[PDB]
């Protein structure tokens, strides 16, 4: 029954995930009708909103728990498949812990040592002759027993810990599990203050596909954007340097005349002033400063004003806009190019759609019958599903090449028709 | 058993003579697991497929393909074929079965988005021999994924 | 129906001037650019609404005392202390100000939330006033190209 | 335009030999042949 419940949350991960979003929406909709005298609730003559909030918070925490369990059941085995597969390939075809012994960096590799000594290293990679093959490959050049010592309702009474410490160190490094734990922590602290449930509305970026593409444009050049803002800060620092050296007397943000002075005479305060109303004014720093009507620094203050405008207000904004629009156009170029390359050419061979279309529809025959991504994967899965004794000469040759990783069997620049053109051949 | 096939001594009443199991005036469903037979059919379908694809242009065999069309329609989804460079320095076909679990798991769920992301990242980033092992890693992770999704 | 109800009120005949989009070819091509990405445009405005909802949440939790749109001092208060009214205020003069929400709010001269109100102001500016506008402009120009 | 510049230099270097200007069409009849041409025979490095 436990296994059925776990398979349920794994299989129903996306549905419960979509459900918690709308519970968060319902919470934050009821949050609009709050008041003060302390943050009470005053409805439009309906006293049912508080029990709905009380039960929906409990549902939110519960369904966050179930989504976390679904993620733990479902997506964790895949990334561990990738990890143990990588570790096995590094042990076999590189001999990492035999020869390399990697540095303090590559903290994955430094972490992936205690797994090596375990019995259940090849737990999900479906290749168990790893220790034996490494013993065959380095049994005499480095050692034999060196390799072996390097390598090797009644359910809750015996289980490994050596492999599982490594596994938990893996899962506590994964990003989506960390996000779901953050989601759970916000749903729990929603009990402490119901305003914390508003954090869960930011899951729309993960949820919706098109919104992820809306966000990719600004994400595509975030580094250059932050450099633009840093340059803006440097420029405003130079401007307030020029002000603090010269233009302090105009920096009078007091009331009408004959008043106590509320001035910017220091350097830090003037820098905060320029960053706070020099750029956030729509017109520059001269708007929020006493006008230079007949001063010796009239032309210099005018130069200061217009240069501040035409550089800070204009150029850096236009650069940010150009960055986001260039991200848009470049992602359009990316998808245009992938459609181009897939239409022109075989994914497998790279012939081009020129040799086959002599015959009608031939390129599509090539992609949809012979040199298929699907049929190739199904032959892979077939031979993983098959037994090595039952292999033909063809399948034995190919399985040899698979587990020793050649990829020469794959066609490239050739095909059955190119070999066997209908010319008595 | 009137609409699915015609009715003769040798089509329907043949089955009803094979279905002479019970004396309760009934028939159990064990006649179907008894009849088993399509494992022969796949291999003969593959035999005729290899014979046709490698050796076309023969009216005499084309006659028999007309006979075996009804079985080839049955075995077409499960019968895969691929081409690979051989030990004799030549491309040739490898005819091989396809399951339905891998097909249904490969087609409908989220794995199509994974294939789209795979093709996109491959052809954008690209590589000389950083293409086929990426394809095989995608295939192995996907095989594990379809296995895990079959497990529910 | 608009031409018939023009009898009931002659101002209803102004609805028929919107037939220029159907009539003229080049105007249909002028309109196709904004029509080409209307869905992503509406998503941009929805994201703007979500962002202003977060901003007025941060205001209603913390920054209520500055939300005094009354006359000069010693006056009855015309304030935004609720959440719905503050959200309408941010959507009505936070974005429709050319400068953000800090323009239409009492300046934070020497407060404990001075730096936090400053962060609120500049982040409201550089996100709401800038990025979503630039995304709308990029959408229409990308439709053109 | 600077994006177009770098796109074009990557295009021209991938398509063609820096030395010869054959194009990546005569050599790829053999597997990997264009890269043999650029990395063994007609090298900027080995020439220098
Ligand atoms: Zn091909
Ligand atoms: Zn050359």
């Amino acid at each position: 029954y436990q296994q059925k419940l776990l398979n349920y949350f794994a299989r129903n991960f996306y549905n419960m995930r979509m459900l918690a979003l709308f519970v968060a929406f319902a919470i934050n909709f009821i949050l609009l009708f709050y008041k003060v005298s302390v943050h009470y609730v005053l409805e439009e003559s309906s006293g049912y909103m508080e029990p709905t909030l009380r039960i929906l918070a409990i549902l939110h925490t519960i369904i966050s728990f179930f989504c976390i369990i679904g993620y733990y059941c479902l997506k964790v085995p895949l990334v561990i498949f990738k990890r143990e597969k990588e570790v096995a390939r590094k042990l076999e075809f590189d001999g990492l812990y035999i020869t390399e012994q990697p540095s303090e960096d590559d903290i994955k590799g430094q972490w992936d040592r205690l797994v090596i000594n375990t019995q259940s290293f090849p737990n999900n990679y479906w290749d168990k002759f790893v220790k034996r093959k490494v013993m065959d490959k380095y049994g005499e050049f480095y050692g034999r027993d060196r390799i072996s010592e390097l390598l090797g309702s009644a359910v809750l009474n015996s289980i490994d810990v050596k492999y599982q410490m490594w596994k938990l160190g893996v899962v506590f490094t994964d990003n989506s599990f960390l996000y779901l734990a953050w989601y759970m922590t916000m749903s729990v602290l929603g009990h402490y203050n119901n305003f914390f449930f508003a954090a869960h509305l930011l899951d729309i970026a993960m949820g919706f596909k098109t919104l992820r593409t809306i966000l990719s444009s600004v994400t595509h050049n975030g580094k250059q954007l932050v450099l633009t803002v840093g340059l803006l800060a440097v420029v405003v620092y130079l401007y307030t340097v020029v002000a603090f050296n010269f233009f302090r007397k105009f920096y009078n943000k007091s009331e009408d005349g004959d008043t106590p002075d509320m001035k910017c005479d220091d350097m830090l305060t003037c820098y905060m002033f320029h960053m706070y109303v020099g750029v956030r004014a729509g017109g520059g720093i001269g708007d929020e400063i006493e006008d230079p009507a007949g001063d010796e620094y009239e032309i210099y203050r005018i130069i200061f004003d217009i240069t501040f405008f035409f550089f800070v207000i204009v150029i850096l904004l236009a650069i940010i806009q150009g960055l986001i629009i260039d991200a848009f156009g470049e992602l359009r170029d990316q998808q245009e190019q992938v459609k181009e390359d897939m239409e022109t050419k075989c994914f497998i061979c790279g012939i081009g759609n020129d040799y086959f279309d002599t015959v009608p529809h031939g390129f599509e025959t090539h992609t949809l019958q012979e040199h298929n991504l699907a049929n190739y994967l199904f032959f892979l899965m077939y031979l993983i599903n098959k037994d090595e004794t039952e292999h033909t000469g063809q399948e034995s040759y190919v399985w040899k090449m698979y587990q020793e990783r050649c990829w020469e069997f794959f066609p490239a620049g050739d095909c059955f028709r190119k070999q066997y053109e209908d010319q008595l051949n | 058993m009137e609409s699915h096939k015609h009715y003769t001594q040798s089509e329907t009443e043949f089955l009803l003579s094979c279905a002479e199991t019970d004396e309760n005036e009934t028939l159990d469903y064990e006649e179907f697991v008894k009849r088993p037979a399509k494992d022969i059919g796949f291999n003969v379908a593959v035999l005729l497929t290899n014979l046709s694809e490698h050796m076309p242009n023969d009216t005499r065999l084309q006659t028999f393909l007309e006979l075996a069309e009804s079985v080839l329609n049955y075995f077409q989804p499960f019968l895969g074929r691929i081409e690979i460079m051989g030990s004799a320095k030549r491309i040739e076909r490898v005819y091989f079965e396809i399951s339905e679990s891998s097909r249904t798991q490969w087609e409908k769920p989220q794995v199509k988005e994974s294939k789209r992301q795979f093709i996109f990242d491959v052809v954008n980033e690209g590589g000389e021999k950083e293409k086929m092992e990426l394809f095989v890693n995608f295939c192995e992770d996907t095989i594990f994924e379809m296995q895990l999704a079959a497990q529910i």
